[PDB]
């Protein structure tokens, strides 16, 4: 059945990614996802709150 | 044949006395002025915990218990 | 078998009867690590019956 | 012990760089050396990428050589003056001295086999204690998960609430590991009445943290119940300035620098471990809470109110509500046009709908995914 499946999965590619992925090949999962994002944004708005406000003091 | 009977009625108090499951709220009150000829099989950390006396009063208490009874 | 008197089969168990009477007795067990202040003792205790059965060959 | 302080400072060192080749890196070789360390410097060395001294290695593996050598002559001995509860002991020696070497398999073989004997509460209990430990210092979780099982299972039978303490202080600092800090919040914050379990972090640590994930799942009476009001903190709220300065600027309606002391501390969460990447998840939830708690007594209020509020032009402050508005995490909703802002309340269904729907679908597509495995 194994053996079937492995013949399925080269029928349907080899494939290029997929061996990188495969020689590649971990780690855990926590609990839950969605949505990461970007990131740096808290004080970014911040040195903007600042520069918002200090624009703002600039006004 | 009248000790072997009392003897087990011991160890069904015994038996049921231990058997329990530390949440049944099940309390056991006995009480004996004679607290001598008592099996220590009874006073033991689980079945009679608690030892409470009851002393023959003095002064004070007396005078609860003469402001109570007049 | 009732009427027969005859073993019909064998139960399990038999309840023991030392063990009745250790239940009896009711005397806590404890394990050591719950009484410090008591070693040159357990020592000796051990020199006296640990080690005596542990290997009593010494 | 194995000290945590390595495992935090390694971290440290990880970092998004920030190099440095500081206090860090050094304070970490520093407690090689007389850690006599190993398994690290390779480990390490593979990881952070950069090894030299092939010298120091062949020492510190020499004098470990030497001592494993010792423990396991003295062992030796005992098997032929046993001595039950001693050999147990000499083991417990044996693997605590893989947690000094830091080698997990190891320290992990030796105590099972010392439970085996153990036979004690402290022994066979405190040890799988540390054994966890093990788990919180490499990282891990299900090794950990296994094993707060066990502790659950000897603490459930008899023990005492010394160690319980303890425990929950563990259990819930994983909790924050994680992003499940609900379970941290009772754990921890009631972690406050006892503490002896230094063997982690100091009291005021603890104390930033039980305060910190307080203040993001506690309610506002039960804030100001547990927290605010919490005779062990008053003395040590006091002993800090920072996370305090944030959780009063809340409960007391001064919003616009409650943002400040936010963003302080989040740029000191990213340095901590057992939030690692969760300062994002932080900061993001109290964001919400403070725009929530501020529309909560209004139908409608202009932007500019607001904005002014926080302190922060409006256009930013639109672009920031508009995170929050669409995923229903937040009852209001905006019109630009007039710049203004209506709270529509939702409805309690509503709320349960979505996540009984969300919960219902994890338990069907495992219940599915792992039928058709035992149908096969």
């Amino acid at each position: 059945e194994k053996k079937q499946p492995v013949d399925l999965g080269l029928l349907e590619e080899d494939d290029e990614f997929e061996e990188f992925p495969a020689e590649d090949w971990d780690a855990h999962v926590w609990e839950d996802n969605w949505d990461d994002d970007n990131v740096e944004d808290d004080f970014s708005n911040q040195l903007r709150a600042e520069l918002e406000k200090h624009g703002y003091k600039m006004e | 044949g009248a000790d072997r009977e009392v003897q087990r009625i011991l160890l069904e108090l015994l038996n049921q006395m231990d058997g329990f499951d530390q949440n049944v709220n099940v309390k056991v009150i006995m009480a004996t002025n004679r607290a001598d000829t008592l099996d220590p099989a009874l006073l033991r950390p689980g079945r009679l915990d608690r030892k409470i006396e009851f002393p023959l009063p003095d002064r004070r208490q007396k005078r609860l218990i003469f402001s109570t009874i007049t | 078998r009732n009427d027969s008197y005859t073993l019909h089969k064998i139960l399990p168990n038999k309840v023991d009867p030392l063990v009745s009477l250790m239940m009896v007795e009711k005397v806590p067990d404890s394990t050591y690590e719950m009484i410090g202040g008591l070693d040159k003792q357990i020592k000796e205790i051990k020199e006296v019956i640990e080690l005596p059965v542990k290997h009593p060959e010494l | 012990n194995p000290d945590l302080r390595i495992a935090q400072l390694r971290f440290l060192l990880s970092l998004p760089e920030h190099r440095g080749d500081a206090a860090v890196r050094d304070e970490l070789m520093a407690a090689v050396r007389d850690n006599n360390m190993a398994p690290y410097y390779e480990a390490l060395c593979k990881s952070l990428d950069w090894q030299i001294d092939v010298d120091l290695l062949n020492k510190m593996k020499k004098a470990n050589e030497d001592e494993l050598k010792r423990l396991d002559e003295e062992l030796e001995d005992a098997e032929k003056n046993l001595g039950e509860s001693e050999i147990r002991d000499a083991m417990m020696a044996k693997a605590e001295y893989l947690c000094r070497i830091g080698d997990k398999e190891g320290a992990l073989t030796a105590f099972r086999k010392t439970y085996d004997k153990t036979v004690a509460l402290g022994h066979r209990l405190d040890i799988v204690f540390y054994l966890l430990r093990i788990g919180l210092f490499y990282m891990d979780n299900d090794l950990i998960t296994r094993n707060t099982e066990k502790a659950k299972s000897l603490i459930e039978e008899g023990g005492d609430w010394d160690r319980r303490n303890r425990l929950k202080v563990y259990q819930g600092l994983y909790c924050v590991a994680i992003r499940d800090f609900k379970q941290a919040a009772e754990l921890f914050l009631d972690t406050v009445s006892t503490f002896t379990s230094y063997e982690l972090m100091d009291y005021k640590t603890f104390v930033t943290y039980t305060v910190y994930v307080s203040m993001i799942a506690l309610e506002r009476p039960d804030l100001r119940e547990k927290v605010i009001k919490g005779a062990e903190i008053l003395e040590v709220l006091h002993s800090l300035p920072a996370v305090r300065q944030y959780l009063f600027s809340l409960y007391e309606c001064r919003y616009s620098v409650f943002f400040q002391s936010l963003a302080v501390v989040e740029q000191e969460m990213k340095k901590d471990w057992l939030f690692a990447p969760h300062y994002r998840y932080y900061v993001r939830e109290m964001r919400i809470h403070a725009y929530s708690q501020l529309l909560e007594s209004y139908r409608s209020l202009t932007l500019g109110y607001m904005a002014e509020a926080f302190g922060v032009g409006v256009e930013f402050i639109d672009q920031e509500l508009s995170r929050f508005i669409a995923a229903g995490r937040l009852h209001c909703k905006i019109d630009k046009v007039n710049e203004i802002v209506e709270t529509n309340r939702p409805d309690s269904k509503n709320w349960q709908y979505q996540e009984t729907i969300k919960k219902g679908d994890l338990l069907l597509n495992r219940v599915q995914k792992l039928s058709r495995v035992i149908n096969m």
